Order: structure tokens, then C-alpha cells, then sequence
């Protein structure tokens, strides 16, 4: 018995409950609802009812743990919201909500349903309060398997994390038609929301998957990281990895020269316990990469620059990226690991004209306001005040290491040779910036000032997180009393 | 020779490419084990470009169950507690297009130790895996 | 297994049966401590045991005045639930009420402040519900044996179900004032036929989901299982206001 759904298969396209049934586990999903109606009477509605109203919800079970879910219905009226879709939604947000569960939706909807008037719009209404309320409560995924249009694509965008399949998806607020009407320019769907645009462009999008297949596999992966609610702990899994293997690898990583570049993930590979990287917006601000991974069993939060793309050089799409990675980071009790090596901002008209000065306050922001225990590595260098947003130790770090051959100061030898003397005698270059170099372009300065731990050999990075990450396990920090932030929007 | 064969598979080298390959195919050939060789025996077995030798059929099938009880051991890991499985029956298939479906189970009777089947009620031989 | 919940309920609508019957396949074996088991015989309170963790069990007994809410049975019922959850028992409920018991005795008496004492101690309560329709619901019979408006955790049903405001007989009277005679036959049937079903009830959303008789046991463990760790609060109060 294969009825119903030769249609769908035809397009190369999988169903709703095909989707539901690859998520959870073989047997352990128990749909809640399945005998709803519209009850619309109107614009020759009254007739072609639908029993299940064109969603599915149900509870599932993921890896022995709980999930609750919702998946759109494509087939059924296209998958539109209405005053009765959105009760089922709303029943399993409130429900998830008292049991310390997650939710996790797979968005197939082309639109609100015109036929039921501004019902549709208190639907919608209800979902984006019930998403801010829960935001920071309770983690919220979102994949996006189809069409997403109109104003149904806020709630997405209140999630976690969201992520787009390749082929046959894409999501933007207005249609072509809209814009063909009022600009007079013909865009197709795709070169207007596809994949692509949000992945580079945009950075809405956290990832993109080739197929559903590959997506629900991966999506169990990253579900195996997240704790389950505000207050449990983070999880820990069994693993024979252990913080004796041998890494002297990392002694050659840097080059001997300054202007050489190298790959930060050969730095970053090491430390953390085999193939166990989850790169989160790969494709989106290179200069600086953000992931989950394990250390000693034990889910932690990456964020490092890297000397690869643009000499790792902060920016207005990095800083967001980071500034969201850690807000969720901390939101959720989850160690926070950084590695540093940052040159300082990038200069141009074009980034004061679209707002450095908000967008790199936001990554500061993050950092100061968080509570969960830190580790801080300094492989070569750190000027200006981009030593002092990338977690620098007097944002209450826990531990701050340097490596043997990094350099911290206030900024290049150029400038400072030049602001140190104005007018004084010419070829000054060559017998004052060399010895500038020398004397205060080393971390023996800011060992002897109290701002790093301690200078380690690089063979030692793996023993001493792991020790210090034991060590915070029992952290209690607590900020004063207060309604809430208010961050630099 | 033997020994060799065995000693080539456990070099790991990551980071850049290398030829072992082509150590592997040369030692594995039946000319190199006949007893005598030439000089120009390279380019005479090797006319156009170079192209590894292929694997028999018995020898895919055992990469198939090798595959499948590594997959069924780090499954396992990811699981809380008790709450885990031991019994799945997978469908093994090399290449984009899956040519050659080959059903396979696998019971994980000890922590190192597999039943694979062809499938359910058929008969198990017991192999052993360590990784 | 438990198949033999499938023909515990008779087809015919007249004829009585032990509730019992339900009651013991889901419980596990020799394990139920009945409280007060001679006194206001239309209702069961107790406790039992469900895969090794204690419950709380109230179920209507159409055995015995067809499983009519009274004076008696509201006090008893209200002193159980309180107390249930109070030290953080979950309840379990069985629903089987045709209404209230009728009679000038029963106003003379105060029925009306009686029957909201049940009422108040499910509403007010905040530990895990299952409630579960064998038969009927009628009325503010059903509002008041737990209902998923009074915040239940899950609802489920029979396929054999009815949920309907009141009688088929009442409910033709009042739609059709001097309606040509006869009407009864031709009227009576169609409406029960039409809306004394669970159909319309799981139309509107409050039944989860329609559920054969065989899966009670699996469902109610599954749920109990998972609502292990809820945590509801009331607004803040010195304390209620019951009705005494
Ligand atoms: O010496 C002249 C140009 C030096 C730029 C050095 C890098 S480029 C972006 C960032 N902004 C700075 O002031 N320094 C770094
Ligand atoms: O049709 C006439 C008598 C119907 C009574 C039905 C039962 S008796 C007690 C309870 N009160 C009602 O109104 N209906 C039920």
C-alpha cells in the first residue's frame, strides 16, 4: 500500500511524514492530533474538509531522549496557516515548555490561507509570542524544506538556528511579482531567496544540505550535542579518547615568519577529540570560525580566528556571527573555547558608512555578559582593541594562555615608532622599529603586567584545557538584578 | 611479500598523497610473485597512465560487513544508558546510483564480536572486529 | 497483553458493567488499595502501582446508579484529589457520567456547593493527569471529571464514545418547539447519530487522539513516563478559597 503519495514522489520530492518517520527513532513517534477541521465557511470553503489539516505534530524520541516536532503538509491546501493549524503548534510550544524538551519544525508553508480572513494573522501572532517567550528557554531548530514566503518567515528567524535544503527550498518576506511591479526588475525565485543568497549574502541561514536525507542524518548529529532544557546540565558521553594522547604536532603549526599564512583548523583539530567538529555557517565570513565540538566527552563552543582569509581581520559579519554564537552559548551553560589571533579591524569608507562602531560592539557585548567558564589561547598575536573583545582576561576570563612566540601590543611598530617620535631624524625606520619590536612585541610585557596565566609550550594545549575545563565544572556567577540588557541593536 | 602486504595497510599517513598504491598493486601482482622480473616492467604493466587493480567479490563483501559493524559500534555509542539497540538490518550500497543492494544484519553479541546475516533467519557466522 | 479490554464494554447502551474490569488490566498485578470501599458506591478512589511507581486511581462505577455524580461521591473524590496532590501523586481517571443525580433532596441538601468541591480540586491541581473516556460524557459532568480545559496533560478516548451537551431527547425537545408529531423517530436517531459521537469532539480538539483499547496500558506509561518532570505554579495566594 503506497496510495497518495505516487504524486509527490513523482517531483522527486518526500513527504511530510516520510520526513517525521527518517527524524526520531524506528518506532517511537506517537502523532497528537490527527481529526482537525478548518471550519471556515466561506468563499466555497464549506466543502473538501481535510482530516488532518495539512500538519503534523507528534512527541518522537531522538537517541533515547525526548523531542517534540511539527511538520507542514505540502499537499494539503499548500501547506497554509490558519486559525486552527496554529492551535496544534501553540498546544506542543506550551507543552515543550513546562517538560524541559526542545522543538524542532520543518517549515513547508507557501503562505497564509486568504480564506479565513485575519484569523491567519492571529495565528501567526500567537507562534511569534509563544517563540519569544520560549527563546532561551528551551532550544528551537528550524529546517526549511520548501517554499517559505510571506510574513510566516519571521518565525524562523526567532530560532536558533535555521537550515535550507538544497535543491527545492527558498524563503524571502516579498515575491518577484511585488518587485517586477514597483522596481520594474525580473528576478526568479531562487536568485531572489535561494539556498545561495542566504548561505554568502544574508547570513540568515545556518547551513545547507544537498538532500532530506543527509539532513535528518546530520540533524541527529547536532541534536547529540544540545542540552535537553534551560536547567539540565550540559550532556556528557562516554569516549575512549583520552587527554594523554600525544599532540607535538602544534609545535611547528606557526611559520617562522610573520607574513606567512596558515590554517587555523590544524590548531584546532588537535585539541579536540576525534572528528567531532560541527562547523556552524561554513560558507558565511570565513575570517572566523564558530562550531560545536567535544572535549574529554563533553560538548563545548569553538570560536577562532583565522589567518587564512583576509589576514583574519574582525568585521561587521563576523562579529555578528560570533556575537550570536556566543549569546547562545551562554544562554545554555555550554564551556566557551577561543583561540586569538587577530591583527585588528578592517579599515574602509564602506564599513563606517554601514556601521562598524554598533556591529563590533555586539561580539564585546557577548562576551562580557557571559557567565559560563572560559579558556582563552594566544597563538601569535593581538593588537588594539581587538585583543580586548576577543575575551581578553579582564572581561572576567577564567584562564588566558600565550604560546611562546605571540605578540601583544597596542598596535604596530610602524605607528608607534612614528607617534613615539615626530620629527626626529630620518632612516629613524631601521634602528627604532626593529628595537621596538624586540622590547615590546612579546608577551614577557603582558606576562610581567599579570594579563596572561602563563607561556606554555604548544604540546601542552590539550592537557591543560582539559584540566582547566574539569576544574570550572561548578562555576556560580551571577550579574545584578535586572529586567534585561540592552544590547547594541 | 606477505608480511609486507600486511605492513603496507598499517602506514596512516594524512596530510598529502603518496604512492603506496602502487606498492600495493606491484606486490599484489601474480607476475611479481611468478619469481622474475624485468626492468621494463613498469610501463609494461603499466601502458597508459597508471590504474589500481579492482576487488573480487568476496573481498567487497567483507569491506560491506567490516562497514556495517563499524557503523553499528558508533551508533551505539551516541545512545543513553540502556536504552540502546542490537540488532539492525542494513542496505550497503558502493557508488551514486547503489549498484549491487546488499541486504546485511548484524547482533553485536559482545563488544568486539558481530552475527552478520544475510538477514533476519539466515544463517550467522560470528566475525570479529576491533576498532 | 491486554486484548481482553476490547469487549469489556457491551454494545448495547442499557447494560451495566464492573469497571473493575478496566481498571485492573492497566494497573500492574495485586496492586490496588481501595480507600473508603463501602460508602458512596458509584465512585472509586485508590491507590495502585503503574510499572513500579505509585499512582492515584478515580473511575465512575456505572454498576451502581449507573455512575451518577452525587453529594457523597464530590467529597469523596475533592478529599482524594487534594490529598494526591498534594505530596505530588499522578492521577489517573476513568470517565463513565451520564450527570448529576436528580432529586429536591439533593438542592435541599446543597448540590450546588458539593459538586464544585471536585471541581475545585481538579482545576486547582498541577500534578501529571491521564484521563480517559470509555462510554459518555455529558454535561458538567464531563467539565468536571478532568477535562483538558482544567490544563489536563493528555486526553484520550474509545472508538465507542460519546461526548454530547445532553440526551438525545433533550436536545430534539429544545431544537424544535411544535414540530410536527412523530418527530421522534425520524429526529432522535439522525441527531445521535450525527453529534453523539467522539468524531465531533476530536473535530474541535479535546480528545489527543482516538485509541483502541488494547493500547491503554502502552499509552498511559509512555505519558506517565514522560511527564515525569513537570513543573507547574498557581498565582501567588496566601491560600484558596474552597467551597466549604
Ligand atoms: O600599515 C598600513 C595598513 C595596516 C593595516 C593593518 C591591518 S589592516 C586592517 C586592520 N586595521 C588596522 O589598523 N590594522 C589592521
Ligand atoms: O428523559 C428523562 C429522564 C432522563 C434522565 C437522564 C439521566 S437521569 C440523571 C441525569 N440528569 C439528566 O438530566 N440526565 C441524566
Amino acid at each position: 500500500p503506497t496510495a497518495a503519495e505516487d504524486l509527490r514522489h513523482k517531483k522527486k520530492r518526500l513527504t511530510a511524514m516520510e520526513r517525521v518517520q527518517l527524524f526520531c527513532d524506528p518506532g517511537t513517534f506517537r502523532e497528537r492530533d490527527a481529526l482537525v477541521e478548518h471550519e471556515c465557511h466561506n468563499f466555497g470553503m464549506e466543502k473538501r474538509k481535510v482530516p488532518g489539516d495539512g500538519f503534523i505534530t507528534g512527541t518522537g524520541k531522538v537517541f533515547g531522549r525526548p523531542v517534540f516536532l511539527f511538520s507542514h503538509d505540502f499537499t494539503v491546501f499548500g501547506g497554509s496557516l490558519s486559525r486552527t493549524n496554529a492551535a496544534k503548534v501553540v498546544r506542543i510550544m506550551e507543552e515543550a515548555a513546562k517538560i524541559g524538551v526542545p522543538v524542532i519544525g520543518f517549515n513547508d508553508s507557501g503562505g497564509a490561507r486568504i480564506h479565513e480572513g485575519v484569523d491567519s494573522l492571529a495565528g501567526y501572532a500567537d507562534i511569534f509570542l509563544r517563540n519569544t517567550l520560549f527563546s532561551g528557554v528551551i532550544p528551537q531548530i528550524s529546517v526549511i524544506m520548501g517554499p517559505c514566503a510571506g510574513g510566516a518567515v519571521y518565525s524562523p528567524a526567532i530560532t536558533d538556528f535555521t537550515f535550507m535544503v538544497e535543491t527545492s527550498s527558498y524563503m524571502f518576506v516579498t515575491g518577484p511579482e511585488v518587485v517586477s511591479a514597483v522596481g520594474g526588475k525580473l528576478v526568479t525565485k531562487d536568485e531572489l531567496g535561494g539556498p545561495h543568497v542566504h548561505a554568502t549574502k544574508s547570513g540568515v541561514s545556518a547551513g545547507t544540505f544537498p538532500n532530506d536525507i543527509v539532513a535528518m542524518a546530520q540533524l541527529r548529529r547536532l541534536y547529540s550535542y544540545l542540552p535537553l532544557s534551560n536547567r539540565d546540565p550540559v550532556p556528557v558521553l562516554p569516549t575512549a579518547d583520552e587527554r594523554y594522547r600525544d599532540v607535538s604536532s602544534l609545535n611547528t603549526v606557526v611559520p617562522t615568519e610573520v607574513k606567512e599564512a596558515y590554517d587555523m583548523r590544524d590548531v584546532i583539530y588537535p585539541v579536540i577529540d576525534h572528528d567531532s567538529f560541527f562547523e556552524i555557517q561554513p560558507q558565511f565570513a570565513k575570517n572566523i570560525i564558530c562550531g560545536f565540538a567535544r572535549v574529554e566527552g563533553r560538548s563545548v563552543c569553538i570560536i577562532a580566528n583565522q589567518p587564512k582569509v583576509q589576514a583574519g581581520v574582525l568585521d561587521i559579519d563576523s562579529s555578528v556571527k560570533g556575537a550570536r554564537m556566543v549569546r547562545f552559548a551562554d544562554a545554555f551553560n555550554i564551556p566557551i573555547i577561543t583561540f586569538v589571533d587577530v591583527p585588528g579591524f578592517l579599515p574602509g569608507v564602506q564599513q563606517e558608512y554601514g556601521g562598524i562602531i554598533r556591529h563590533g560592539a555586539k561580539l564585546l557585548y557577548a562576551y562580557a555578559e557571559a557567565t559560563v567558564p572560559k579558556v582563552t589561547i594566544i597563538t601569535r598575536k593581538a593588537y588594539g582593541g581587538a585583543y580586548d573583545v576577543m575575551s581578553s582576561k579582564h572581561l572576567r576570563g577564567d584562564s588566558n594562555y600565550a604560546w611562546p612566540h605571540a605578540e601583544i601590543a597596542v598596535m604596530g611598530a610602524a605607528g608607534a615608532c612614528k607617534l613615539l617620535y615626530s620629527k626626529e631624524t630620518a632612516e629613524q625606520q631601521a634602528q627604532r622599529i626593529a628595537d621596538y619590536e624586540k622590547t615590546f612585541c612579546t608577551p614577557l610585557s603582558a606576562a610581567r603586567k599579570g594579563f596572561v596565566d602563563a607561556v606554555i609550550d604548544p604540546s601542552e594545549t590539550r592537557m591543560r584545557v582539559c584540566e582547566d575545563l574539569e576544574r570550572l565544572a561548578r562555576k556560580q556567577l551571577q550579574n545584578p538584578w535586572k529586567k534585561h540588557g540592552n544590547i547594541p541593536l | 611479500i606477505g608480511r609486507m602486504e600486511k605492513a603496507l595497510d598499517e602506514y596512516v599517513i594524512r596530510g598529502l598523497r603518496h604512492n603506496i598504491c602502487l606498492l600495493r598493486d606491484v606486490v599484489t601482482e601474480p607476475r611479481y610473485r611468478s619469481g622474475s622480473i624485468t626492468t621494463n616492467y613498469l610501463q609494461e604493466q603499466y601502458p597508459n597512465g597508471f590504474k589500481k587493480a579492482e576487488l573480487t567479490a568476496e573481498e567487497m563483501q567483507l569491506m560491506y560487513e567490516v562497514a556495517a559493524c563499524v557503523h553499528l559500534k558508533r551508533e551505539r555509542l551516541h545512545y543513553t544508558q540502556g536504552t540502546a539497540p542490537s540488532e539492525r538490518q542494513l542496505y550497503l550500497s558502493v557508488g551514486a546510483g547503489q549498484e549491487g543492494e546488499t541486504p546485511v544484519y548484524v547482533r553485536y553479541l559482545d563488544d568486539s564480536h558481530f552475527e552478520i546475516g544475510a538477514s533476519k533467519h539466515g544463517p550467522f557466522r560470528k566475525m570479529e572486529v576491533v576498532w
